[PDB]
Formats: C-alpha cells, sequence, structure tokens
RNA sequence: GGGACCGAGGACCGCGCUCUGCAAGGAUGCUGGCGUAAUGGUCACCAGCGACCCGUCUUGAAACACGGACCAAGGAGUCAA
RNA sequence: GAGACCGAUAGCGCACAAGUAGAGUGAUCGAAAGAUGAAAAGCACUUUGAAAAGAGGGUUAAAUAGCACGUGAAAUUGUUGAAAGGGAAGCGCUUGUGACCAGACUUGCGCCCGGCGGAUCAUCCGGUGUUCUCACCGGUGCACUCCGCCGGGCUCAGGCCAG
C-alpha cells in the first residue's frame, strides 16, 4: 500500500527497532493498578508507572509522558483509561526514536 | 406599595421562586444579588435596588433601580460600568451607593468579589485543561451499546477462536516456518509430517 | 482551599433506619415504618428488646441538618441555569445532577460548576475522558 | 473490582434446550441431579440402564418413601424408584447435544456434563393439574492442560 | 486582606487561653537515667540532657553505649530512674544549639519516573554524628568512672515473671 | 497530686483580678499521621446480653374466643336537601 | 358536538367470537379474553429427530421483541458460588471475621522582579443608542495608570484523626 507508506513512514518502514521499550500508565488519577500491570506482561520489555503519585499531586499529560519516555528510550506509550474501575479504553501511542516525531496514536476500546 | 406586592410574592406566587427540602429558598431572577427569596434581596418587593452582573465580553456591571422610574420596565435599570482594579471598584459601590441600605451595599461587595474569583478560576482550569488536553465526551448511547453487545455475540461464534489459533499454527509447521529442528515441537512428531 | 465552610461536627443521633414491626416475617409488609395500634403490641407498649419508635428526641442538629458528610447541601440542578444559582452559595451547596438529564446537557452542568467552584456529587455518569 | 468466572469458549462446549415436556417437573430434577457432572457415555448407559429396571434413581429432595433395595447403597440413599419418561427425555436430549457437538466438531469420547437445569413449564389448563417441564442442558470437553516451558534467564 | 468576605463567615472570638511553661514532675533532672517505653528504641535506656517545651525531652544514648542517638521523647512515654550521671565537662554550648527546634526538623523527568518506588535511606550527615561525638566526649568518660553504669546503659528494660510495676521501685 | 468524660458559642460590648495582661460572659498551642486506602455501607456467619404472635374482642387471666397458607391488584364515614 | 369522567380486576355484562361460549325441563342465569415490529422483513438454508422441541445460520436499530410475542413486579422454582446448621435458627443492642462495593480538602489565593499584549489609560479622533449621563463599537498610541499572559523569587491559608 503506498499511500500507507507515505502517510505513515516510521510504522512501514524497512527494519523497526530491535528490542522495543513499553511503558504502560493509566488513567489520571486511576485506580485500575492491577489491571494495567497484566496488560504491561502481555507485552514483553514493559514497564507500569502510575500517572499520578497522590491523590493531590502533579496533574502530568500524556503528551508530557510522550516526551519524557521518548528521552529515556522507550519505543511506545500505553494509556489505559478506565470507567467503572474497569478497563475501557487502550491509547496507543508510538514514541519512535532519533528525530522523527512521536507518531500515530490509536485509541481502542476494552469491552469484555 | 411594596409590602404589598411583598405579600402577593412570599404568601402565593413567584416566577422566580425555586424551593427546595433543604430549608432555604432561592430565587431564579437574574438581577438577585443573592439567589434567596428574603426581603432584602428581592427585586421585585425593593422598588430601589443594587445588583452585580458580567457581560460575557468580561465587563462588570452595576445594576441600578430607581423608583421613579418603575412604571417602566423597559428604562429600569441602568448599566455603571465597574474597575478592572478591584480596591477601585469596591470604592465605586460605596460612592454610588451611597444613602442605600448597608444590606444592597454589601451584598453587592460580596457579589464583586465572588465574579473576580470565578474569572481567575476561569483562566486557571482552562489553562490546565489545554495542558491535559483531555475532554468529557458523552458515553455510549443505550441503542449503540446494545447493538455493540449484540454484534460482538455474532463475531465471536463466527470467530470459532481456538479452531482458527489451532488451524493457522498447524498452517506453520508445514509450511516450514519454525525452521529445522524445532525447539517448538517433538522429533517423533516431525518425522510424522514428511 | 477548595472546600465547605467552618461547620460544627455532624452527630447522627441513630444510622439506622426504624423497620415496620414484622415487616421481616412477612413479604407483603413493606419495611416502611408504621405505627402499631392493638394495644397489646409489645412493640406499642416498649417493652426491652424490642425496636425502638421514631420520635423528635432523634432530630438532629438545626445547624447541621440536610448536611452531607462533606458539610454541603444537595441542590437538585436540571440545567446550566441551576448551576448558577449556586454562584454566592459555593460552599454551602453541592450541585446534584437530575437522573433524567442527557449526556450532553451533563457535561455543560459540570464544566459550568468547575469555573463556579461548586461541588458536583454525580459528575462521572454518563461520561467520560479522552485524551 | 472483582471478576466473575468467565464462561468456558462457545467452541469448546455444546448446548441443549428441552422446553414444554409433558414430563414430571419434580421426576426430572431427580433424574436430572443424579448425572450431573458426569462423562456423557457414563450417562447414556446409567440412563438406558434406568429404561430396563436395571439401576435405580436415588429421590433426594422430592423424596417418597416407595422402594428400598440394596441399588441404594451406591448412592447412600434409602429411597429408590425407576423414572421411566424421565430417563427417555434425558436420553433423547443429551443425544441431542452429543449431535451437536459433532457439528461443532468436538471429541465425542470426552464430553462431561457441566450444567444440567430444570425449570417449570406452565400448567396444561384442564381440578387435577399437570406438572411439565424445561430442561436445558451443556456439555464441554474435558481442560486439557500442557506442559510450560523452562524458563530462561537473561 | 486582599478580598472581601465573600461569605457570612463569622470570626472566632478572641479566645482566653495564654500559654504558660510546662512545669515537669520533679523526678526529671538533667543527667537521669530514662527508660523508654514507646517507639523503635523501646526498653532501652538513655540519658537525658535538657527539658524542652511542652513535654518534649532531649534525650542521648550515649550512641557508643547502646545505639540511641540525640533524640527528643515525650516525658509521658518514659520512666525517671534514680540513677543520675554527672554532667560535668559536657558543653552547654553544644546541648543549647541540639535543643532548638529547627534541628531535628530539617515536575521533571526524574520525578515522574519516580512514582511508586520506595525511597533510599539517606545516611547520616557530617554535622548531626559530629556533634553527636562532641556531646558524648565528656558523657561516656564520665560513665566509666561510676561502676557497673556502661553495662546498665547498654542493657535493655523488660519485665519477668513476679515483676509488679506498681510495687517497683524505679 | 493522680485519673475519667466533655470543648456547647463564634468581631468587640459585662462583672472583675494577682492590671505592660489574666485561669475574668464556653479550647487553644505545638508535633505527627492520612489516598495500591483514611473512613464508611450492604450481605453472610460466630459471639455476650435482652425479647420472642399479630388484629379483634372479653377477662382478676390471656394460657379465652374469632381471623390468619403466600403474593399481586381491588376494597369501606360518601353525595344531595 | 362535548367532558376537571373511567382506562382492560376499571369503564355498560360485552374495547375482542358478547347476550357469544357454557348451564338449566323451563322461566332464566351468563363469563373469560386488548398491546410483535416503523415495515412481516413472521427465521431462507444446513444438521439433530416424531416435537407446541434443539444446535448452527439469517431478518431487524433490537429477536433476553419469534404470532408462548411492549415493559415484564411479587409469591413460587431450578442451576452456579459463599457461609452456616442437627428439633437449631428469625427480632433488639454491641463488636469481630469474611465477601462485595464506595473512595476523604472540589485541594488555592496573595505580594516582588523582567518581558509581551490589551484597556475602563490619553483632558486623542469619529460614530451609535440612551433613562441625557451613562453605555457600546471603529481607528490611533504606550508619557502615566490598571488589567491579563509568560519566566523567575517569596510568603500565607488549607479538610480529618491522634499524642
Ligand atoms: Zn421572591
Amino acid at each position: 500500500p503506498d499511500s500507507l507508506t507515505s502517510q505513515f513512514p516510521n510504522l512501514f518502514a524497512d527494519e523497526p527497532p530491535p528490542v522495543p521499550k513499553i511503558l504502560v500508565t493509566t488513567g489520571i488519577n486511576g485506580t485500575i493498578h492491577k489491571e494495567a500491570e497484566e496488560i504491561a506482561s502481555i507485552f514483553p520489555n514493559a514497564t507500569y508507572i502510575r500517572r499520578t503519585a497522590h491523590r493531590y499531586a502533579y496533574k502530568y499529560s500524556v503528551r508530557e509522558i510522550a516526551k519524557f519516555a521518548k528521552n529515556r528510550g522507550y519505543t511506545a506509550l500505553l494509556v489505559v483509561q478506565e470507567d467503572q474501575k474497569r478497563p475501557s479504553r487502550l491509547v496507543v501511542v508510538h514514541l519512535n526514536g532519533e528525530g522523527v516525531p512521536p507518531g500515530p496514536t490509536l485509541t481502542y476500546t476494552i469491552r469484555n | 406599595s411594596d409590602e404589598i406586592v411583598w405579600q402577593i410574592i412570599n404568601q402565593q406566587f413567584c416566577a422566580f421562586k425555586l424551593k427546595t427540602t433543604k430549608g432555604q429558598n432561592f430565587c431564579r431572577n437574574e438581577y438577585s444579588v443573592s439567589g434567596l427569596c428574603n426581603r432584602q434581596s428581592c427585586p421585585l418587593a425593593n422598588s430601589r435596588y443594587a445588583t452585580v452582573r458580567q457581560s460575557p465580553k468580561g465587563t462588570i456591571y452595576l445594576y441600578i433601580k430607581t423608583i421613579e422610574r418603575s412604571h417602566m420596565p423597559s428604562k429600569w435599570w441602568e448599566k455603571i460600568k465597574l474597575s478592572q482594579n478591584y480596591q477601585k471598584a469596591l470604592e465605586q459601590i460605596d460612592q454610588r451607593l451611597q444613602f442605600f441600605p448597608k444590606f444592597l451595599i454589601h451584598k453587592c461587595k460580596q457579589r464583586l468579589t465572588r465574579l473576580v474569583q470565578v474569572a481567575i478560576r476561569m483562566r486557571r482550569i482552562a489553562a490546565e485543561e489545554a495542558r491535559l488536553g483531555e475532554k468529557l465526551v458523552p458515553k455510549m448511547a443505550p441503542k449503540i451499546k446494545k447493538r455493540e453487545e449484540a454484534r460482538e455475540r455474532k463475531a465471536l461464534a463466527a470467530a470459532k477462536l481456538e479452531r482458527t489459533i489451532e488451524r493457522e499454527l498447524l498452517d506453520r509447521l508445514r509450511q516450514g516456518a519454525y525452521g529445522d529442528q524445532p525447539l517448538n515441537c517433538n522429533p517423533q512428531i516431525w518425522k510424522k509430517v514428511l | 482551599m477548595v472546600a465547605a465552610k467552618k461547620h460544627v461536627p455532624i452527630v447522627k443521633k441513630r444510622t439506622k433506619r426504624f423497620m415496620r414491626h414484622q415487616s421481616d416475617r412477612f413479604k407483603c409488609l413493606d419495611s416502611a415504618w408504621r405505627k402499631p395500634k392493638g394495644i397489646d403490641n409489645r412493640v406499642r407498649r416498649r417493652f426491652k428488646g424490642n425496636l425502638a419508635m421514631p420520635s423528635i428526641g432523634y432530630g438532629s442538629n438545626k445547624k447541621t441538618k440536610h448536611m452531607m458528610p462533606s458539610g454541603h447541601k444537595a441542590f437538585l440542578v436540571h440545567n446550566v441555569k441551576d448551576v448558577e444559582l449556586l454562584l454566592m452559595h459555593n460552599r454551602t451547596y453541592a450541585a446534584e445532577i437530575a437522573h433524567n438529564v442527557s449526556s450532553r446537557k451533563r457535561i455543560d452542568i459540570i464544566t459550568r460548576a468547575k469555573q463556579l467552584g461548586v461541588k458536583v456529587t454525580n459528575a462521572k455518569a454518563k461520561v467520560t475522558t479522552e485524551v | 473490582v472483582r471478576y466473575a468466572a468467565t464462561e468456558i469458549a462457545p467452541t469448546k462446549s455444546a448446548r441443549a434446550r428441552g422446553s414444554y415436556l409433558r414430563v414430571s417437573f419434580k421426576n426430572t430434577r431427580e433424574t436430572a441431579q443424579a448425572i450431573n457432572g458426569w462423562k456423557l457415555q457414563r450417562a447414556l448407559t446409567f440412563l438406558q440402564n434406568v429404561i430396563d429396571k436395571k439401576e435405580a434413581v436415588p429421590m433426594r429432595r422430592y423424596a417418597g418413601s416407595t422402594g428400598r433395595t440394596a441399588q441404594g447403597k451406591q448412592w447412600g440413599v434409602s429411597r429408590a424408584r425407576w423414572p421411566v419418561k424421565s430417563a427417555q427425555f434425558l436420553i433423547g436430549l443429551l443425544k441431542n447435544a452429543e449431535a451437536n457437538a459433532d457439528a461443532k466438531g468436538l471429541d465425542t469420547g470426552n464430553l462431561i456434563i457441566k450444567h444440567i437445569q430444570v425449570n417449570q413449564a406452565p400448567k396444561q389448563r384442564r381440578p387435577y393439574m399437570s406438572n411439565p417441564c424445561h430442561i436445558e442442558l451443556i456439555l464441554t470437553e474435558a481442560e486439557e492442560t500442557v506442559q510450560k516451558s523452562e524458563a530462561v534467564v537473561r | 486582606q486582599k478580598w472581601y468576605p465573600a461569605e457570612d463567615e463569622a470570626q472566632p472570638k478572641k479566645v482566653r487561653k495564654a500559654v504558660r511553661p510546662w512545669t515537669p514532675r520533679k523526678s526529671l533532672q538533667p543527667g537521669t537515667v530514662l527508660i523508654l517505653l514507646a517507639g523503635r528504641f523501646r526498653g532501652k535506656r538513655v540519658v537525658l540532657l535538657k527539658c524542652l517545651d511542652q513535654g518534649v525531652l532531649l534525650v542521648t544514648g550515649p550512641f557508643k553505649i547502646n545505639g540511641v542517638p540525640l533524640r527528643r521523647v515525650n516525658a509521658r512515654y518514659v520512666i525517671a530512674t534514680s540513677v543520675k550521671v554527672d554532667l560535668t565537662g559536657v558543653d552547654q554550648a553544644k546541648i543549647d544549639e541540639v535543643a532548638q527546634p529547627k534541628y531535628f526538623t530539617a515536575a521533571s523527568e526524574e520525578a515522574f519516573f519516580k512514582q511508586g518506588e520506595k525511597p533510599q535511606k539517606k545516611p547520616v550527615s557530617s554535622t548531626r554524628a559530629a556533634d553527636q561525638k562532641a556531646i558524648d566526649k565528656a558523657l561516656i568518660a564520665n560513665i566509666k568512672k561510676v561502676d557497673m553504669l556502661a553495662s546498665y546503659l547498654a542493657s535493655s528494660f523488660s519485665l519477668r515473671k513476679g515483676d509488679k510495676p506498681h510495687l517497683m521501685k524505679f
């Protein structure tokens, strides 16, 4: 697909990074820590960090964490958004490497 | 006849009256300093009255009603712009609500206080929401949720999931996708494949 | 500092509902309280070990009547115009969105209450957060 | 939060239903409890032996003092009878679910009856009332466990 | 201040509760050996230095004898023992320095990535270790002269069978 | 001297005193802890104490007599002069 | 033609096969019974097997709306899970244990320094409406003043439970 390769050069390039590094975080002031850690165990080389430390802590944005994790060396950032204390949305962000900007963001719905 | 007007509003009926079970009554009139249905803060019963309101351009105005023009509700209130400087704006109330009831002087300053802090509170949470970029959106409607719950049930049956996994895994072993001497399988099983 | 005003401690004299006599045994009798009227009824004469009757001595303190545990009084809100009535009373009252308010109108109410500093009891019913 | 025990996958399962069956509800409930959690081939032999008056069905909940035979030593219950029509309706329902499993491609020799359930059908309006029943049942393959690889250090 | 009072929140009345100095019990003297009953150093025998304000007591081990550093403790959570040690040669200026209230009191990449991690145990400061040594130097030299006090202060208090604290003289 | 329970009120106003402020018309000060859980609710079960038939209708007595298998809906001081 | 009437145990006995079905020798007595869906699109075809029944599959926004049909209460019943018990237990007060559920203050204002930008600033110009001295636009600018925003620095106030 030529239209897909031009529109998204980073996903459809020649060779991906060999060992992807994945960061999983939760919804802001989330309570689904056990559900997000199991999603982190789904993907190899993934670590879980809570979005907010305390209830009255700094409110980091997804845009910020994407910049923070790209500096550290992660490949993708996953945010599991909760509803009724259950995982309801999966936001997949592609941080990439070197100079190309953080690529496409694919949001999903976790139903059952 | 301000006392007679209060007797009709309080005891019989007012279109701006909101009654709650929590013990306090509320006034829905937009020209009320405090949204309460007491005598001292009724725009209707009080022929002379003052209030503070905010225009959507951000300007705070002082509305003064006098009795001498009460027969024409079109020319009823007079709009007087308040300063952005807070201590200067408090002085305009003291100058212009001179010789007024102390309640109306007091509640106009407090309404001025609340409107100024809301603007500061507005600009703070607008800056924070522009930082996070998160927005509240409606959830899925009941009929659409019923549709995706029904069509997921049919997709799950039509997938035949553990059969498809078995079918695809046996396809790769046949096609040599696992390579020679695989760590996937049992060597007495590959000799069956030839 | 965004919280309720300084209120004296809320003391509830009794946290348990007064249940109708023999409502646990017969399904036709609802648990809603009915005063017994038989002259030999052991609840009515108030022997010990039986159900107590409601009385005016159980009445809550007039300063803390109708107050939520946070210190607020609930205010039923149907649209954005009702929240603005709480502009001067954002420390005494809390916005309770009515049950028959649509999804979109709730977000307009929830946005308005945040700007006015008014607590919402039910701020996550028909809404969700999108990044 | 809590998560309920999820259902075993439908393609590993097999369902059968019987509605408005002209058969006694108290008898069928006692017959279905006798074979709950058995093998498929174990149940088809038992229900055929009940037809041929060989093995008896114990009566536990809706128990009537009718017979006291030595066949109740294998159940521990002293009350026993021989439900013939209840065995025949349950045999045809189990054979239906065996045919359903073979249409879905399941191993015929390894179904167990994990779910059997008898409800009540509406009464046949004639002073005398009949008591029909609904029956539903689910078969699944026995749970297959595979070996784990040795974990690799890195 | 800046704002007009936006509600009818009444100010409190002027309260008539003046702060007056705390009068300790007669059994608390500078140099009294004390028995800790609560905290992480419970059961340990320690030596008092100065009586502070509001029931707080400044107390050292000393550190080389039992292991208790310069610390604060509350009067009601300690038991005073009839043995009293000499504080000749102890720097009253250094004790008055460690008796100050300020003494024992005191968004980025690294802030986000250390969310959930257990913080590392920070070590002792140079001044904390140095002030400890300066206070104890004349203290244990005083402790060696009186017989069996060194093993007394290094030991831990405990109750045996038949030890009735309403009859024990401390 | 030791202990327990309690802190109502909310600008000032009074009576006073040991008068640069006080213990004098009602609790402040200092320190700590608190969000993968402070603190509650519901159900199930154990435990200590108490009580263990409702409406009517009599009696010195209900331990009399009448009614009560259960649940839904209906169901009895109304309207005229 | 109407109604401060009733709304399928109501309202005429009958909203529908209603003086019908049914009973009595006869005179006479006399019920129960409304609601798929917007549209039958009222489930083709495969496969069980003797049936007012299933499993696939299809129609439909929805079939947990399938001519047993809008919603679908309680009595009563079955399966699964937790706990208990042996003529116990049930209700009142008070803890404890387990399971599930919830989630505390909504957590902010104020000063100082630098830069940027708008004004209600300028005895600036022009216009509009007015209650005739008050408001609103358009164009000018930053000497003064006041607001914002950004980047630094400082201080204060914060809900609850203990000691
Ligand atoms: Zn009014």
